């Protein structure tokens, strides 16, 4: 969902 | 004790100071009594089983009062709640490239794409328009934090 590409995204930084 | 082995001695020591506050008897136990005495100095009137509530959900042993241990699971998860709201901010500052308060899709393109995300274009899209609570077609601090809130 949208959440967890945000979050992956997050894990990335 | 999974949470409260993550701790530091240093912060297991602030906490001990913390939990002295409440166990004004220093037995090593917080009461339903002891806690009774600290909310009414918050101004709060509670009842008995509102104060027995409070101890349930940090009383792990189901005995009623709650030690240290239980204690420090309690200021672990508590640490761990503000460390991932200071995450949420700092991703945010991130995604909003410009820094205006908003994320727009152009920035969160190229906030993925620097990333390394393979996120196609469409999927960028999407991921501002189920954000995007109020409509204004970008993405603000307090959408930004109802998206990351789980579930
Ligand atoms: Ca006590
Ligand atoms: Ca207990
Ligand atoms: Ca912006
Ligand atoms: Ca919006």
């Amino acid at each position: 969902n949208a959440q967890k590409k945000y979050y992956n995204a997050m894990k990335k930084l | 004790n999974a949470m409260a082995d993550q701790l530091t001695e240093e912060q297991i020591a602030e906490f001990k100071e913390a939990f002295s506050l409440f166990d004004k008897d220093g037995d090593g136990t917080i009461t339903t009594k002891e806690l009774g005495t600290v909310m009414r100095s918050l101004g709060q009137n509670p009842t008995e089983a509102e104060l027995q509530d409070m101890i349930n959900e940090v009383d792990a042993d189901g005995n009623g009062t709650i030690d240290f241990p239980e204690f420090l699971t309690m200021m672990a998860r508590k640490m761990k709640d503000t460390d991932s709201e200071e995450e949420i901010r700092e991703a945010f500052r991130v995604f909003d490239k410009d820094g205006n308060g908003y994320i727009s899709a152009a920035e969160l393109r190229h906030v993925m794409t620097n990333l390394g995300e393979k996120l196609t274009d469409e999927e960028v899209d999407e991921m501002i328009r189920e954000a995007d609570i109020d409509g204004d077609g970008q993405v603000n601090y307090e959408e930004f934090v109802q998206m990351m809130t789980a579930k």
